């Protein structure tokens, strides 16, 4: 017997794990799908069942006279399914938040030439800002790890560049990506994603507006029972 | 299976003259020593006593023999880039400049050549020259 | 805690970044440098189907577009570095070009005539016949996409390892 | 053993020939592809091979005051892929260059009924701009002239409605413009494209900003070799 | 240096310049005048199958389109100036034509539903039923193109000239 489910953030139960890289660049264990007693198997398969990831960082500034233009984040700002304006895209290249006014900010204008992006509200001298723009270049794959926190081999390791996950509408078929390989977890063990990046990851930053969950990681897969 | 063999019979394989209806007659005049009949004579290409003035730079100028050769010799003043089996094929090009010429080319080594082609080679004057073949 | 087993035909895209390629900026009308240069990978080969789109986001050092009289040429290269007129795939202009969509819309995928299949140590070269009044290359701020794999669209560029007198007759590509 | 070429303003050599055609409406030529040594034969067909055409003529006014508006253009204007908007076209409609201040002028606004336009900036007595619309409305055929300049004839002699070259999204698959009839060059002879409509034709203006061409005529086709 | 020949079945599509159609601007309650009076060429007859595609461009005076609530008929005619009642291909309105993609893309592209064949004398005639409030009709203004001489989408129109048995068949009606 055979069922559809979804791996996601949360997943079927709180035994799921999220954390961050470093700043120099190295592949680290980024997110891990563990398996509960609930279930007895689990599967997924690429070119079938497909997946999402919004990943998104942090940057801060302090603020001063003149600074409506806000610098080079470190990144190639990409565009989003190869669109330009906030407004009409499936989700914002770029947040802002004013945490001394505490308050969400709105972009005015952009300029992926020189990866720099200009606001609405010129904050005060000394005022604090965070930024939440996507994540930029970097590669991504998978792992798998057993009971025994062991290594055990990874998925049509190809890694994927970050980019063409922000190059595509995630959303419309056709143009969702499906990843390559296979994967059969078993009871108590584990499968990892994994990433390296010039940038630091983040999730559950309490100042965010939109949500508790800058980024996101989903998978369509298949469950028995 | 003789037949096989008789097929595979050499007169009819690597003969060197080409023998088309081949008279005696002028199988013996060619090989005279007395005065020129129509056979007793070689046939070949070149252009002299002049040089050539050329003056095309990048489209190729194609030049004809009425052969198979096997053997190329070249004087030349300056530049040029020269070839065989050009452009319009993925042919490939040799270039030559003073300092090289005399050039030469052809042992007895397997050429067979029917068309050259020219062009001005940049980096130098107006400055073409002479080509020369035998069998 | 099986993984599972794979193929050889890998389908993948093409762009500037990877291993394998050479991004140079370029002058205003010098055509016969190389703006791209892809190599072959040392020991894989590439097959590219005919009907195969590309999507080329070519731009100046200030951001913007090229002059749309531009001419993009895609040619085969022998082992070395020189052209050879034949075995062209493509020459077009890009005023006929769109970028924002250049790998989504199939309909906006413009694409290849010939198939395509390169060994070893062959090369692949991409062209840019210009005016005299533009401001050049800046691939930096330049890029190129060509397939995609995700999709079912378009068509994904195989590579695979050597497969046997399937390999010896490839290797016919000779002169 | 043949492969898709294009056939343009430039193109594969330099024998090629742009030129004007009167004022008086008298069908002209315009553009001469003589065909070199390089190659053996060309093979253009319409109803198979698509072709594009921006042609582009010129105009010259004085500013003063109240010169927002640019008058009557003498050229009929159409809505770029059907939509008008000035942004959104696949490409411009129409540019003016103020020559005694040397600046660009971008546009606000059009007229499609009665061909006229409206701009940001109002330039000065005494002060000289000139305008390069599309080309509008004409009549125009293709014909063939051998090595020894003279004709051999024509390549489907009916004339095509100059303004379709705009009609359509050029680029899009299914969408290309076409012709009729087919040809086949020789060596040296040469294909001659010809024109008459109200008004001439222009290239190389210097003054012009977007690009050092104002107009093109672009062909693919197919090549022996 | 030769250009190849042709076939008769001259595959193009249709447009208001073409000399052999007159144009006529109408006013707003005049049914049965012949916006497009579509005379025979004089020395070919027409062609046209099921599934033709249509691209009224019918607009005003200021560019502004028609009501939708006209109606658009197309009808063969006598030689004298005169439909015939029967010999109808098309028949229904302006709303159902989306201008910037009308002639565009396939699913925004009505199409005929009968054979036709027009000869060198015949006629045929587009007629436009609208109500008074309109503003009437320009030409000047507006065109058509009636199939697609330039996609693989639609079809095309076949001019021909005179081929005897096919044409003896064809004045056969």
């Amino acid at each position: 017997y055979t069922i559809s489910h979804t791996g996601g953030t949360l997943g079927s139960s709180k035994v799921t794990t999220a954390a961050n890289q470093t700043s120099p660049q190295r592949e680290t264990a980024i997110i891990g799908f563990e398996c509960p007693r609930k279930f007895a198997e689990i599967e997924y398969v690429g070119q079938r069942d497909s997946t999402r990831f919004i990943p998104r960082t942090t940057e801060s500034i302090t603020g001063t006279a003149g600074d409506d233009t806000v610098v080079s984040l470190t990144a190639n700002i990409q565009p989003v399914a190869g669109e330009t304006a906030i407004e009409d895209q499936d989700y914002p290249v770029a947040v802002a938040y004013n945490v001394t006014q505490g308050v969400q900010v709105d972009i005015d204008a952009v300029d992926y030439a020189a990866d720099e992006v200009t606001l609405a509200d010129n904050p005060a001298d000394g005022d604090t800002v965070k930024v939440w723009p996507i994540m930029g270049d970097g590669d991504v794959q998978f792992r798998l790890v057993n009971q025994f926190g062991q290594e055990e081999g990874r998925v049509y390791p190809w890694a994927t560049p970050l980019y063409r996950w922000h190059d595509f509408p995630q959303l419309k078929r056709g143009r969702e990506i499906n990843l390559h390989g296979s994967v059969t977890w078993e009871e108590n063990e584990t499968v990892e994603v994994l990433l390296d990046a010039p940038q630091a990851i983040t999730w559950e930053d309490s100042d965010y507006p939109e949500g508790q969950y800058v980024s996101t990681f989903e998978q369509d897969v298949e469950i028995t029972l | 299976e003789r037949l096989g063999r008789l097929v595979d019979v050499l007169e009819t394989k690597e003969f060197g003259d080409t023998t088309v209806e081949r008279s005696v007659t002028q199988n013996i005049d060619r090989t005279r020593t007395d005065s020129p009949n129509n056979e007793n004579q070689p046939i070949y290409f070149s252009t002299g006593p002049e040089a050539i003035a050329v003056e095309n730079t990048e489209e190729w100028e194609r030049l004809d023999f009425g052969i198979v050769a096997e053997t190329v010799n070249i004087r030349t003043t300056d530049d040029i880039d020269i070839a065989f089996a050009d452009p319009n094929k993925n042919g490939p090009v040799i270039r030559v400049r003073e300092g090289e010429s005399p050039f030469t080319i052809g042992g007895d080594a397997g050429i067979e050549s029917a068309f050259i082609w020219l062009r001005q080679a940049e980096t130098a004057s107006n400055t073409p020259g002479i080509q020369i073949i035998a069998f | 805690g099986n993984i599972g087993n794979l193929s050889a035909e890998k389908q993948i895209s093409v762009y500037d970044g990877q291993p394998f390629v050479d991004e140079q900026d370029v002058p205003a009308d010098d055509p016969n440098t190389p703006a791209l240069t892809i190599e072959g990978p040392d020991g894989y080969v590439i097959a590219v189907d005919a009907g195969t789109p590309i999507a080329p986001e070519f731009r100046d050092s200030n951001g913007n577009k090229l002059d749309p009289s531009t001419r993009v040429i895609v040619q085969k290269c022998d082992r070395q570095g020189n052209p050879l007129g034949d075995g062209i795939v493509f020459n077009d202009t890009l005023g006929r070009f769109d970028y924002e969509q250049m790998r989504t819309d199939p309909d906006f995928m413009r694409k290849t005539a010939k198939s395509l299949m390169i060994d070893e140590r062959e090369i692949v070269k991409v062209f840019v016949d210009i005016p005299a009044g533009a401001n050049g290359y800046d691939a930096d701020k330049s890029r190129l996409t060509l397939g995609d794999d995700t999709s079912d669209f378009g068509k994904a560029v195989e590579i695979v390892d050597h497969d046997e007198l399937s390999d010896a007759e490839t290797r016919a590509v000779k002169a």
